């Protein structure tokens, strides 16, 4: 046989990238999962040749990244192509994190590969807070108390596990020197648990938009796939090139660029345009431990998802009013986001209760009732 | 090699769907036809149909969510006016 | 042909490719820079101090 | 109809195929894709 | 030579639709200054400005003198 | 009233993607602020040698930072002795420590604007704004705290800093003429290049690498349409099997 297919190692990339056996009929839409690998490189390597001129002490945390914008040769390009693309991290896997639930991708064979992502979910949301603490900015001081101050509502245990976390009383030297440690830790967990990712990819293969097999017609991944990816890959370096050159700043919060103080608090205390939302959900509830269950909820009630749709069709597209709900649901979360950004005032906190309560009834009450009709819309439509 | 469970997905060569008899296919090498042959024509007609068709699927659920944002971001706006605080002391 | 010199051998089609690319890149480096100079002309630094005389 | 009859691929095909002109065609294109790609990757 | 804005903000300050706005914070104005005189002013916890009248002037100008100004400011 | 006033947009003349600063005016707004905002108000992350070549020339910035003094190295007994400067060092501020800036300054603690272009919503245009969005009075139906100036940009109103920008309060090395909406316009500039004195050169890679990027960009969709040609266009047919087998 082939020297590709014989050798031990060749025949890991063989099977996986060259011979692999594609559905025929994959949009654009499926072009996402490849660009959050092309991007986990970039933070990786955009880190590690940043990670040698940061240093993590309280004094010199803040110091040290202005003088890898104004000394390091090309220094401006490390942090702005790192500090963008952890934003451009997020808003690809949105839009793979939804294209699995508009086609049904977490329906059985492949639930395993649907609580695997949920885990990297998680750990992605830890890694860019935690990174987000390193710059020691007055925003990231006052986003590492709100959030790590979180876990006294657990009764009993909780004033333990936060002097624990802060290793100490409050957000001082101890606390940023080891969230440094543990950024350059996570990643390599990332990328491990990919690994496991794409293994469980591996045994079924991808879902197709018609939500049918695909067995019937197959293509390899090499020269169609590969370079179609290039397609979106130039595509997603040409609009990452024009926020790093032309509009660096646009993303993040200026109030990032003042250093950490621990007696003046900002005007507004904000989390970055990703976790905008949840901000939301944590908030709405009236009470400190009922806002805790309530906000990690909205990342677990994701894993019943494949128990509450009771329909015998994977996907929103030959069905009227499945997919008329979703882009609801869609907006709701769009529109979940904007109150987190406008203060707790009237009528911000009615239109905050409404909002989260249709977010979660969405899952638990309306993808299995109207999942339920429109079987029997279907039934009779046909007899 | 140990033995492996089962799957609903083979190789080239046992791919594991129905089988198939009485399908032809053709083709023609790509050196003897030109790409982009109907890149005009899709641009305006193609794009026009698939739009008319989802777009009401888009639009109404974004068609509520913005009349509701609106209706109080402009009583949010008269709340914390100056004609709306007898308003806004009876919702506090 | 044209083929017959370039195209055939993969040997010298990527030398051509490395030659081509090792022109481009000082070619297009210099018509960039100038362009960017000529657009911004009276504010640079060079026109400053030029200016003082 | 007979399997040996073979579809309509009129439209898709060029008026006058000569290989010389339509691999180098192909090649420089290919060609331009790499010269700016190694620029890139230096 | 005055400075290039203070003397183009009273170009549209005395306009058709400035004129309406200005006159609209001297209504409110004029009302405030009857109603800072008045007995028992300082402990009614509950005093009008017109914030909203001068936000409402300040802003008009700002978006009709914002182009014209750095023209004449070499 | 508490958010602030919004600021409008300017005709600021590095905005637009092939502008690069007018050098001009960061030559003339480091001259005020070293008349002006110097007193209360610190650089501290401004080199000395990061302005030869862009503001002034390398024997103008070699006799500036030597106004200066530093600390230097002990003598040969230990004593403390002083040094001066060099185009290594950096610009010192007004004050020695964090409770000295607030003694003169009624208790207020004057940030440091190396960054303060970044770090203030409002960009360019709510500096300068700031300097000269002074009313003569405040608005009728406030009466401010004691030391305390108005501001209607300020968030909250409120303000602790006052008017420093009158007019001919510094002349130029080129004639220009010294109004308070001139300089305000120009220490803007000087301070935006204080922010991001890495702003022309990104504009300029920015070009080569959305020119190389958009060609590469398009020149893929025909190598992806040229090996996806012979797919497209692939046609089936269907002829039903006989049932004999
Ligand atoms: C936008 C709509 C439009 O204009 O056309 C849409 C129109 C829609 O066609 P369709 O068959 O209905 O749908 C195609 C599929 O959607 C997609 O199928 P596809 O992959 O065959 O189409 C590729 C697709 C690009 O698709 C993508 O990359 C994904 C879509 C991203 C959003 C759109 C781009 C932003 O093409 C574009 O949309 C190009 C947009 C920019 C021009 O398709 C085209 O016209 C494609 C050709 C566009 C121009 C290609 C030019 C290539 C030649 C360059 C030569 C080298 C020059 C530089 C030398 C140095
Ligand atoms: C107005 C829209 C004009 C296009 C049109 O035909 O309207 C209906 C058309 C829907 O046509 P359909 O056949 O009913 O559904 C499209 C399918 O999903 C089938 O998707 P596809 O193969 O057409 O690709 C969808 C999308 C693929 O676009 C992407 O996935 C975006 C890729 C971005 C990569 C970089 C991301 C960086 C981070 C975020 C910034 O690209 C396009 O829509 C190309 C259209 C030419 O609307 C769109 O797809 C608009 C997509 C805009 C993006
Ligand atoms: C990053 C660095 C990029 C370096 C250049 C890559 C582009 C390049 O050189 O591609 C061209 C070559 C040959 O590509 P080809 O498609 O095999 O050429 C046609 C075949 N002839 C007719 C010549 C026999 O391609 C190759 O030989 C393979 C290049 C693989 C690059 C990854
Ligand atoms: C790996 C992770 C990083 C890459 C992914 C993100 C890409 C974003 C835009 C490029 C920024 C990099 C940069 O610095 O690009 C700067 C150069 C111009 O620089 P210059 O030649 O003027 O001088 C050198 C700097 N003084 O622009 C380009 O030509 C970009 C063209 C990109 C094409 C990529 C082709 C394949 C790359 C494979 C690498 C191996
Ligand atoms: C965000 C993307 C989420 C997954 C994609 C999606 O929801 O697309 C739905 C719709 C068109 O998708 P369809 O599957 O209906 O296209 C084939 C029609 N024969 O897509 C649209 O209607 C356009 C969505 C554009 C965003
Ligand atoms: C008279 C002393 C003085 C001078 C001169 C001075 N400032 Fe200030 N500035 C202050 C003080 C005091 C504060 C703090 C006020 C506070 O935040 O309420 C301040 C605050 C600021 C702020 C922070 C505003 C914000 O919204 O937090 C900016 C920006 C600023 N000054 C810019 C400038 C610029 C630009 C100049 C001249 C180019 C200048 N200052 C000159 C005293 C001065
Ligand atoms: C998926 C992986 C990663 C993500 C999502 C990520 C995300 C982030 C984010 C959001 C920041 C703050 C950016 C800012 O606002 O300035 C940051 C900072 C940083 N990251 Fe990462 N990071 C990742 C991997 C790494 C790795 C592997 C390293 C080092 C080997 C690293 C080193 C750093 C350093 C040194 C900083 C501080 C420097 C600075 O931003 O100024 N990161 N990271
Ligand atoms: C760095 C992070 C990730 C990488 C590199 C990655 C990569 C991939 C790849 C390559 C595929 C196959 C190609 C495709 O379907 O588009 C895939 C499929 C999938 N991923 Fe991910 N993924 C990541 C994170 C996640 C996350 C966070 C989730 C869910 C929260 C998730 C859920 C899925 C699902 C459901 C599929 C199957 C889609 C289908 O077959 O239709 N992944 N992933
Ligand atoms: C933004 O909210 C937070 C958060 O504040 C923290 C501390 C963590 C946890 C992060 C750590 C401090 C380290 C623990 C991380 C691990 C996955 C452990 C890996 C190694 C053993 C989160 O995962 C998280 O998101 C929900
Ligand atoms: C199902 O269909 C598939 C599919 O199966 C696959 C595999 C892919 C491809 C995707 C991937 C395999 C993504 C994989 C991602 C990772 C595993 C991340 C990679 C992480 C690392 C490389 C680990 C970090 C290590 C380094 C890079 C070290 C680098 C060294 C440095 C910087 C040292 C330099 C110093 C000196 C001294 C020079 C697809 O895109 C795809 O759909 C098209
Ligand atoms: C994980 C990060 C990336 C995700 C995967 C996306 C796939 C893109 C990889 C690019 C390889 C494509 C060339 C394949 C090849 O060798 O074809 C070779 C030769 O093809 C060529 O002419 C190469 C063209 C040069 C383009 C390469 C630019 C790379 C851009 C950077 C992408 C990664 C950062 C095989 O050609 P064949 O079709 O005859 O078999
Ligand atoms: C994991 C993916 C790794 C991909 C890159 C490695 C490919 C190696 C191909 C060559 C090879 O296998 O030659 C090996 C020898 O390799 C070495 O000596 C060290 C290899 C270290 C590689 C470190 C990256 C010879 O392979 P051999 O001739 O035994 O063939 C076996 C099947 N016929």
């Amino acid at each position: 046989m082939a020297f590709r297919k014989s050798n031990v190692y060749l025949s890991l990339v063989n099977s996986y990238i060259i011979d692999s056996p594609q559905p025929s009929s994959i949009n654009y839409w499926w072009n996402m999962g490849s660009l959050l690998g092309l991007c986990l490189v970039i933070q990786i390597v955009t880190g590690i040749f940043m990670a040698m001129h940061y240093s993590s002490n309280i004094e010199l945390a803040f110091s040290s990244v202005e003088h890898i914008m104004r000394d390091v040769h090309n220094g401006y390009i490390l942090r702005y192509l790192h500090a963008n693309g952890a934003s451009f991290f997020f808003m690809v896997m949105f839009m793979h994190m939804a294209k699995g639930l508009y086609y049904g991708s977490y329906r059985s064979p492949r639930v395993t590969l649907w609580n695997v992502g949920v885990i990297i979910f998680i750990l992605t949301i830890a890694t860019a807070f935690l990174g987000y603490c390193c710059v020691y900015g007055q925003m990231s001081h006052w986003g590492a108390t709100v959030i790590t101050n979180l876990f006294s509502a657990i009764p009993f245990v909780g004033n333990d596990i936060v002097s624990w976390l802060w290793g100490g009383f409050s957000v001082s030297n101890p606390t940023i020197q080891r969230f440094f440690a543990l950024h350059y830790l996570v990643p390599f967990i990332i990328a491990a648990m990919v690994i496991m990712h794409l293994m469980a990819l591996h045994i079924h293969g991808s879902s197709n938009p018609l939500g049918i097999t695909g067995n019937l017609d197959r293509i390899p991944m090499h020269s169609y796939f590969i370079f179609k990816d290039l397609v979106t890959v130039f595509l997603f370096m040409l609009i990452l090139a024009l926020f790093v050159f032309y509009s660096p700043n646009t993303l993040g919060h200026p109030d990032n660029y003042i250093p950490g103080n621990p007696l003046v608090t900002p005007a507004s205390i904000v989390p970055e345009w990703y976790l905008l939302p949840f901000y939301a959900i944590l908030r709405s509830i009236p009470d400190k431990l009922l806002g805790v269950i309530t906000m990690f909820a909205a990342i677990l009630v994701l894993l019943v998802l494949p128990f509450t749709d009771r329909s015998v069709v994977r996907g929103n597209t030959f069905k009227v009013l499945s997919k008329f709900f979703f882009f609801i649901f869609v907006f709701n979360f769009v529109l979940l986001g904007q109150i987190g950004a406008c203060h707790v005032e009237v009528p911000y906190v009615l239109m905050g209760q409404i909002a989260t309560f249709i977010y979660f009834a969405y899952f638990l009450i309306i993808v299995p009732v109207i999942s339920t009709i429109e079987n029997v819309l279907f039934y009779i439509g046909r007899v | 090699g140990p033995p492996s469970g089962k799957t609903y997905m083979g190789w080239w060569g046992h791919m594991g769907g129905p089988k198939q008899k009485g399908i032809t296919s053709y083709a023609v090498s790509p050196y003897a036809q030109k790409p982009l042959q109907g890149i005009f024509h899709n641009a305006v007609f193609n794009s026009f149909r698939r739009f008319k068709s989802q777009f009401l699927y888009v639009l109404i659920p974004a068609g509520i969510y913005w009349y509701w944002w609106k209706n109080g971001n402009e009583y949010n706006e008269f709340l914390y006016s100056k004609a709306g605080r007898e308003e806004l002391e009876r919702v506090n | 042909s044209l083929y017959k010199t370039f195209f055939k051998r993969n040997a010298v089609f990527v030398g051509t490719i490395f030659a081509g690319a090792f022109v481009f890149q000082t070619v297009f480096d210099t018509a960039i820079t100038s362009w960017y100079e000529n657009h911004n002309k009276g504010k640079l630094w060079k026109d400053v101090k030029a200016r003082i005389a | 109809k007979s399997t040996y009859r073979t579809p309509n691929f009129d439209d898709v095909l060029k008026e006058n195929n000569d290989a010389d002109k339509g691999r180098s065609y192909a090649y420089f294109m290919v060609g331009a894709m790499g010269l700016l790609s190694s620029a890139g990757a230096k | 030579v005055t400075d290039q804005l203070e003397d183009l903000r009273e170009h549209f300050k005395n306009t058709e639709e400035g004129k309406a706005l200005v006159h609209h914070y001297e209504e409110c104005a004029e009302r405030v200054k009857i109603q800072q005189q008045q007995p028992g002013y300082a402990d009614l916890e509950h005093k009008e400005d017109c914030v909203e009248e001068f936000f409402h002037l300040q802003h008009y100008l700002d978006t009709a003198t914002a182009p014209r100004l750095f023209d004449k400011l070499k | 009233a508490e958010h602030g006033l919004h600021a409008p947009a300017y005709a600021w003349s590095h905005n637009g993607p092939f502008e690069t600063f007018d050098h001009a005016s960061i030559r003339r707004g480091y001259q005020v602020y070293r008349e002006v905002c110097a007193a209360c108000h610190s650089l501290d992350r401004v080199a000395w040698r990061t302005l030869v070549g862009v503001s002034h020339t390398n024997e103008e910035v070699r006799n500036m930072a030597e106004e200066f003094e530093y600390d230097d190295e002990p003598d040969e007994q230990g004593n403390p002795k002083k040094r001066p400067g060099k185009l290594s060092d950096y610009i010192p501020g007004p004050y020695p420590n964090e409770q000295a800036a607030r003694a003169a300054n009624q208790g207020a603690l004057p940030p440091d604007l190396s960054l303060i272009v970044k770090a203030r919503h409002g960009g360019c245009d709510y500096i300068f704004s700031l300097l000269t969005g002074y009313p003569d009075e405040p608005p009728a139906g406030v009466a401010l705290p004691p030391g305390s100036n108005y501001n209607p940009y300020f968030p909250g109103g409120s303000i602790a800093m006052a008017r420093v920008l009158f007019d001919d309060m510094v002349e130029y090395e080129d004639g220009t003429p010294a109004t308070t909406s001139q300089m305000a316009k120009d220490v803007t500039t000087f301070l935006n290049w204080c922010a991001e004195p890495e702003h022309d050169e990104r504009k300029r890679l920015g070009l080569k690498t959305v020119i190389i990027l958009s060609s590469l960009y398009l020149l893929s969709i025909w190598v992806k349409k040229f090996k996806w040609a012979g797919i497209k266009t692939r046609k089936f047919v269907f002829n039903p099997p006989k049932p004999r087998k």
